[PDB]
RNA sequence: AAAUAUUAUGAACAAUUUAAAAAUUAAUCUGUUUAACUAAAAUGUUAUAUAUAAUAAUC
């Protein structure tokens, strides 16, 4: 018991649950920019962020307007009903990228044209399915006509 | 009929102890890291403890349980707010998943420094022990906000002229190793 | 709170709503 | 400018005197009345209503020996989740029920524990297949689901769980 | 181990008289000093070129006789003791030279502060803008501030007790080897730097 | 169902109850009385007339049934759950408040201060 | 470490039950996967479905995946109610 | 007291939305994602049984709908509907007559609105650049008498 | 500010929001008996050469 | 106060009443002005990082292309190398060696 | 101001959310009469919980774990058989799902028996759902294909083709959703409301059903060697897509 | 980021400053109105009447 734990060792990081407690629009534009980066707009909003040095710096800058709670990886695996033999990289790779507001584009015009390109890709998927069907039918007709000739 | 639901699977800890045994009681004082002052839990803290969002209809059973069932047992229908709340739950879930995955990727790459905090936190906190070994408007705005946030105060020019490139050396002659002086 | 020097004095309406009893 | 004239013309009968005789004076009066009533309903009515209901509940609790403060705190603790409107309705029409609620708050009855976090069954770590059977975790989940099905109200499915789980065996035709 | 381009701006310098400052040292210390300040020292007479004989032994200024009659042999224990004495004198000079700056919130234009300061905050700002690490136990407030700490707005001053005085023998040149007076100016600042 | 009650009993749910069959019948579905919100800015020239007919379903509660699953007799002044149940003896004896040590204790009437109670379960 | 419980290295109003009781119970109980051998013996059996690309089928030849069986644009009809909600617009589900 | 001290984990309870909702099979070994991407992809309400259909009570959007007028697509698809002169609608690019005031520095305002801060009227009825007495037509010289 | 009758809120409690000597009880009370010619109701302790 | 009729936005949250500025994360007027100035200066420095490249007669602005062409069209009739016409208007001298030069 | 949606945001009311009624067969025509023409040449049941179980079961079936989907379908099918009367919509549909699970597990004889029971229940059904009958007969076709009766499989597939060409309306699924692009009042930003599109594989599931049906028919024809049948099926499928 | 249209709403001293005022002020065009219905909601109750004091006696 008084000896160092043997066996292989694994790293366990942290995640921050950050809840805003004071009106951000009352403060200056720089703290509002930092809270916007932390994905907090109004008073009473709660977000979940990694424990990277960038997020640590942001929370250190806005430490007087938000309250933060720490949850290690094992604590998160206990809080959410996920077994221990399943990591989070696989879950992130499995969840779809088409989630609502996937990427913070630099302009609402860019946002609108991204949504428009998504709708265009859906329409192109449908018309390409139809055109591939037409191509396969045309090739079958050509092969059948050649066989009937020969 | 009725639904007694606290979690997803309707299971909860045994609410009633063994006959004759002493029952367990929650914490009445607020979750404060300091012993003083002793403060009773307010009703909003009680709601947060029991699982609500501080309001009767923000989270928990009062929002997740259906409101009406047909007499023959046919369930209710899906509403716009129901779908929006389900998407909000899934959004919280994917936020947590992506945060954990980013932490794992940083750990696998090696971008998690062994030194806790940041440079600003290390220059601001004495309790931290000393370690001894597209567009451009967004980037320039980030640089400006970094220059305005970092270095809140400067060493006076009489001690070290910052323009002459003079910076004072860290001194630990009178410091102590035990954190009691900073935690008490 | 109690306004200082520079803040102008504003007279608010007296709270006439019914108040609960201050039990010990 | 859209002055509400054709709509507020029909309410002039509620006014009296010159406001009811002439048109423009009555229209101005009705416009001001509706505007101030909307303002009061938006920003000041709820305060007075909730103060009234809170005072009534506090009086009902003081007639029993407690106060609004302690009653509200202990209701939040015991996790009863009764709005002040329902508390007033009980105090006015179900005095025995309200007194029983007060006795529950006053007694040293253990409040319910916090909701248990959803856990993963132990069978999820079992190798499957270990070398046409179902997963053990899935089977336990189905058993718990059927238990919860039978737990809600009486139905002709019966109280037993094995016979209801083994319904695919019944639907299967012997080859 | 410095880069050559950086070392070009510095020069090895042996200190004859103990000088306090970011470019100073103790009597009989070899250091890489910048060109301008090193030339100033050598013109004033406080520095000498680090020859081998000088690295072996040096003459130093005597405060009692006001002449360079103090011959000193550079040894390991002497270097250690003089480095410790220089550290003590530098801490004293830093805490006794300039002001300490505090910026907090105070609703209205009142004279007292919203949240009074404490020894922890004093030590925090000391380490922040002075680069001096001390424990809060050495900070002793005034007779009026023993109750609630620094509360007024404007200018105040606290006592800081330095234990290591008679061991190194500083009671001559220093004003008071027992304690030092830290002048702290408390002001109202914007939200981001007030934080309270 | 937060609570059920009758002329002799009351069952509370913290936070909810289970086993209560409260069946109603939807009588009608219509708009309520219109509330007219008239927003006018005294500075500019812009008046907004927003009508709010609060739509609502009127229902008539037909039947109410309750069938609980009691665990046992519970003590009030002590959190211990009793292992036995006796319908005759008081589960918690209650005594009057009259010490005599207090000289300024506001005295009520003697029968109000000394009035025992009956046994309901019998 | 693997074998030791996760709540052994924690640094930390006492004597009462907090809101995280059901979580600290699991944190105090010992870990299940106690070795990388068992970890990989569970991982190699763990499989994904929505993964873009082919999947191994050499296990059983008679079985056909639901994607191959009913195409990609088609999904089973789901019971839509207040209790359970299905995903909508599988065409919009992509990108 | 509005300064509450409690673990902010309680602000977002996860007891009601475990991993079984985001991945329905995560309890088992097989992993599959069944998520709701956003709030816009909502097919709408749907009946659970044939016996209990959804009501026919309508919202304002659906109720306040005028009759359908024949558009250019319909008149080009089935020309049997063009029976009157009101069917010959001009190009759909044309909105109609000008119904608002194009007030400078204020956009397009309704008629009868705020005429207080108005300068387009006086404009229809720069000095900061000519403050230094610098005429452009007199600054540069003429290359020739004819130009 | 005035938020009550002189029976409950004294006249020297109007400036209670301002910091200084007003937050204390005045020494002299000329409000009773005959009224002063200049209508002074209170007078605080004579601090040095100044009196309020 | 340049615009004297403030916009009224739709109130989705009650804190939109308490807030005064529309975009709080956006820097103020003078700050964003100096920010854009610094960004334009950085972009201009990136553009002028390399030496000032000289352009032929066709890739010239219209107010100089035709003049530079007519100043040498007389010599263009006789095809012989080594003929330069020192014209006044044109690309000024950078004053330092240039890789394009 | 851009929205982050970090808080709860209720959905917007949009015309694509209009509830659409399922297509019903006429009263005079019966599926058994059509099959003969082709051969010529309530008690209280916790339906919320059983629907939870059925949803979990179809999730299992989509994930691939077929035995658990089968047992879930069996449980909820016993529930529906006890609840609903003879020849009901959800009853026949869940037993279709049960037969599909049996076939995905390998009990092909029981799958065929269950699907023939579905057929004899659609016999007595007064106005069966067009989508339900199409999916049921597609299930029977795929079960016949798995057994090896490819002729009968493609026969059922062309039966689906005939039914949906005869008694189905193709323009109903896009009645209210075709004029939505005219709601576009902005062009520089938010102009996707002018390019809104709704794939037909979502708003009328019978279309995707017959699409996959004719796809499997084309695969069977290519495997057999009936180029005429393959050409016919592809022509009919392309014609359906063009109609939509 | 462009193509367009207009732009007169107007301070005098002092202090600090290659870093931050001061208490006899700096800065702000004051603190601008503005909210679909129903409910919920955490926002500051007063006084403490001076121990270097007050109250008493002898020499
Ligand atoms: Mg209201
Ligand atoms: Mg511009």
């Amino acid at each position: 018991a008084a000896a160092i734990a043997p066996g292989p060792y694994r790293r366990v990081g942290n995640i921050f649950i950050v809840h805003c407690d004071d009106h951000p629009f009352k403060h200056s534009w720089e703290v509002n920019r930092m809270l916007r980066e932390l994905r907090l707009e109004f008073k009473g909003q709660t977000t979940i962020v990694p424990d990277i040095p960038q997020v640590r710096k942001r929370i250190w800058r806005v430490r007087h307007i938000v309250k933060v709670d720490v949850l290690d990886l094992d604590e998160a695996k206990a809080l959410i009903g996920v077994p221990e033999h399943i990591s989070f990289t696989d879950l992130a790779s499995q969840l779809p990228p088409s989630f609502g507001r996937v990427k913070a584009v630099p302009s609402p015009v860019i946002r609108s044209k991204m949504n428009f390109m998504k709708l265009r890709r859906m329409r192109l998927r449908d018309v390409l399915h139809r055109d591939a069907l037409e191509l396969r039918l045309l090739e079958l007709k050509r092969s059948a006509m050649k066989n009937x000739e020969q | 009929y009725s639904e007694a639901r606290s979690n997803y699977d309707g299971t909860s800890l045994p609410a009633w102890p063994a006959p004759g045994k002493k029952p367990t009681y929650p914490a009445a004082l607020s979750e404060l890291r300091l012993p003083q002052p002793r403060m009773r839990k307010t009703r909003t803290e009680w709601m947060y403890y029991h699982g609500h969002g501080g309001c009767p209809g923000k989270y928990g059973p009062s929002r997740e349980i259906a409101d009406f069932e047909y007499a023959d047992g046919t369930p209710a229908s899906i509403s716009g707010r129901r779908f929006a709340f389900k998407h909000h739950q899934d959004h919280l879930l994917v936020q947590l998943i992506r945060a954990a995955a980013t932490v794992e990727r940083y750990d696998a790459s090696g971008l998690l420094p062994r030194i806790p905090g940041t440079a600003e936190q290390r220059n601001w906190d004495p309790a931290i022990p000393l370690f001894l070994d597209g567009t451009m408007v967004s980037h320039v705005c980030s640089r400006v906000v970094d220059e305005r946030m970092g270095t809140p105060t400067h060493t006076p020019n009489e001690l070290a002229n910052r323009h002459e490139g003079e910076t004072l050396e860290a001194n630990t002659m009178f410091a102590t190793n035990d954190p009691s002086a900073f935690v008490s | 709170g109690f306004g200082g020097f520079g803040m102008s004095v504003y007279t608010p309406k007296k709270d006439r709503r019914f108040r609960v009893q201050p039990l010990p | 400018h859209y002055r509400a004239k054709l709509e507020l013309d029909r309410i002039r009968s509620m006014l009296r005197g010159r406001a009811r005789l002439e048109r423009k004076v009555g229209l101005k009066r009705l416009f001001f009345l509706m505007r101030t009533q909307t303002r009061y309903r938006v920003e000041q009515q709820a305060h007075w209503e909730r103060a009234i209901v809170r005072k009534n509940v506090d009086s009902a609790a003081r007639e029993h020996g407690t106060g609004w403060q302690h009653l509200r705190n202990e209701l939040g603790r015991q996790n009863v989740m009764l709005l002040p409107r329902s508390q007033q309705l009980l105090a006015q029409y179900e005095p025995l029920a309200f007194r029983a609620v007060v006795e529950l708050c006053a007694s040293r009855i253990p409040p319910p524990p916090p909701p248990v976090v959803a856990s993963v069954p132990e069978e999820s770590y079992t190798l499957w297949p270990p070398a046409s059977l179902s997963h053990p975790a899935a089977r336990v989940e189905l058993r718990c689901g059927v238990e919860r099905v039978l737990r809600r109200g009486p139905s002709g499915l019966g109280n037993n769980v094995n016979e209801l789980i083994d319904a695919w065996k019944e639907f299967d035709v012997s080859p | 181990e410095m880069a050559p381009e950086l070392q070009l701006e510095y020069m090895p310098v042996l200190f004859t008289r103990t000088i306090l400052g970011p470019q100073g040292g103790f009597a009989g210390e070899e250091r890489l000093v910048k060109l301008e300040v090193a030339r100033k020292y050598m013109e004033a007479g406080h520095a000498v070129t680090p020859t081998e004989e000088l690295r072996r032994g040096l003459w130093c200024y005597n405060p009692d006789t006001d002449k360079y009659d103090c011959f000193i042999e550079r040894n390991e224990e002497f270097l250690d003791f003089a480095a410790r004495k220089r550290q003590w004198l530098d801490v004293y000079w830093r805490v006794n030279t300039g002001y300490l700056l505090f910026g907090r919130q105070s609703w209205g234009q009142g004279f007292l502060i919203n949240c009074p300061l404490r020894k922890r905050d004093v030590a925090q700002k000391l380490w922040e803008q002075y680069k001096v690490r001390i424990d809060p136990r050495l900070i002793e407030f005034r007779e009026k501030d023993r109750r609630t700490g620094i509360q007024e707005l404007g200018h105040n001053w606290c006592w800081l007790y330095l234990p290591g005085a008679e061991e190194l023998g500083i009671n001559r040149e220093v004003y008071d080897n027992k304690r030092v007076k830290v002048r702290i100016h408390v002001r109202k600042m914007n939200s981001m730097f007030a934080l309270y | 169902v937060l609570m059920v009650g009758g002329p002799r009993f009351t069952a509370i749910g913290r936070p909810l109850l289970e086993g209560v069959r409260v069946t109603a019948q939807v009588e009608e579905q219509k708009r309520m009385r219109n509330v007219v919100s008239l927003f006018a800015t005294p500075g500019r020239r812009h008046v907004r007339w927003v009508d709010a007919p609060h739509a609502a379903t009127i229902i008539r509660i037909c039947e109410i049934f309750y069938s609980p699953n009691v665990v046992g007799e519970l003590d009030k002044y002590k959190g211990e759950l009793l292992e036995t149940f006796t319908p005759g003896q008081h589960t918690n004896p209650v005594y009057p408040v009259d010490d005599g040590y207090d000289v300024f204790r506001k005295k009520d009437k003697e029968a109000m201060e000394n009035a025992t109670t009956f046994l309901d379960l019998l | 470490s693997y074998a030791l419980p996760p709540a052994v290295g924690r640094q930390e109003i006492r004597g009462g039950m907090h809101s995280s009781h059901s979580l600290d119970l699991i944190m105090r109980q010992p870990r299940r996967v106690k070795t990388p051998e068992q970890l990989r013996a569970l991982r190699d059996r763990l499989r994904f479905i929505g993964v873009t690309g082919p999947m191994p089928q050499a296990t059983s030849v008679s079985t056909k995946s639901y994607t191959d069986t009913y195409g990609s644009r088609l999904r089973p009809r789901y019971p839509e109610s207040w209790d359970t909600v299905p995903p909508h617009q599988p065409s919009r589900e992509l990108l | 007291r509005y300064r509450l001290f409690h673990p902010r984990r309680e602000a977002i309870p996860m007891h009601m939305c475990p991993a079984k909702t985001i991945f329905p099979l995560i309890n088992s070994n097989n992993l599959l994602v069944k998520t709701r991407n956003s709030w816009e992809d909502f097919t709408g309400r749907k009946e659970f049984d044939e016996d209990h259909p959804l009501p026919v009570v309508g919202s304002r959007l659906n109720g306040r709908t005028t009759q359908h007028k024949w558009n250019h697509w319909d008149q080009y698809l089935n020309p049997q509907i063009t029976q009157s002169i009101k069917d010959l609608t001009p190009t759909p690019e044309y909105v109609g007559m000008r119904c608002g005031h194009n007030m400078i520095k204020m956009g397009w305002m309704k008629i009868g609105g705020s005429w207080k801060y108005s300068r387009g009227y006086n404009d229809r009825r720069g000095q900061w650049q000519e403050r230094k007495m610098t005429p452009r037509f007199m600054l540069a010289p003429r290359v020739s008498a004819g130009g | 500010v005035q938020t009550g009758s002189p029976t409950h809120q004294r006249e020297y409690e109007r400036f209670h929001h301002l910091p200084g000597d007003v937050r204390t009880r005045p020494q002299f009370d000329f409000t009773f008996g005959e009224t002063r010619a200049d209508r002074v109701m209170f007078a605080w302790r004579k601090r040095g050469d100044l009196q309020l | 106060a340049f615009r004297r009729l403030v916009k009224r936005h739709k109130i989705t949250n009650n804190q939109m009443l308490l807030m005064r500025r529309r975009e709080p994360y956006k820097p103020t007027m003078k700050d964003r002005q100096e920010i854009a100035d610094r960004a334009k200066l950085e972009e201009f420095e990136r553009k002028n990082a390399d030496g000032l490249m000289f352009v032929p007669e066709k890739a010239l602005p219209p107010w100089q292309k035709s003049l530079a062409h007519n100043a040498k069209a007389l010599g263009s009739r006789i095809n012989f190398r080594g003929f330069r016409v020192r014209v006044a208007d044109g690309q000024d001298e950078p004053g330092f060696p240039t890789p394009f030069r | 101001v851009t929205r982050l949606y970090t808080s709860y945001y209720t959905g917007v009311l949009y015309p694509n959310q209009l509830v659409q009624p399922k297509q019903r067969l006429p009263a005079d025509v019966s599926v058994s009469a059509i099959l003969q023409k082709r051969s010529e040449p309530r008690p209280y049941v916790p339906l919320g919980e059983v629907a939870k179980l059925e949803l979990q079961g179809d999730y299992y079936m989509e994930g691939g774990m077929f035995q658990e989907a089968l047992e879930h379908y069996g449980v909820v099918a016993k529930a529906y058989n006890y609840a609903y009367p003879e020849n009901h919509a959800q009853r026949i549909g869940i037993r279709i799902k049960l037969s599909a699970a049996f076939r995905q597990t390998g009990r092909l004889e029981s799958s065929l028996a269950n699907i023939e029971e579905v057929l004899r229940m659609l016999d007595a059904s007064t106005r069966p759902s067009l989508e339900l009958i199409c999916e049921a007969l597609l299930e029977l076709g795929i079960t016949r294909e798995a057994l090896g009766m490819k002729r009968e499989a493609t026969e059922a597939y062309e039966e689906a083709l005939e039914v949906v060409n005869s008694f189905h309306n193709w323009g109903e699924s896009h009645r209210m959703l075709r004029l939505l692009p005219r709601l576009g009042r902005r062009f520089n930003y938010n102009f996707e409301e002018k390019f809104v599109y709704f794939s037909p594989f979502d708003y009328d599931r019978t279309f995707a059903l017959v699409d996959q049906c004719l796809e499997r028919a084309e695969t069977i024809f290519n495997e057999i060697g009936d180029v005429e049948g393959a050409i016919r099926v592809l022509q009919q499928r392309k014609e359906m897509i063009d109609k939509k």
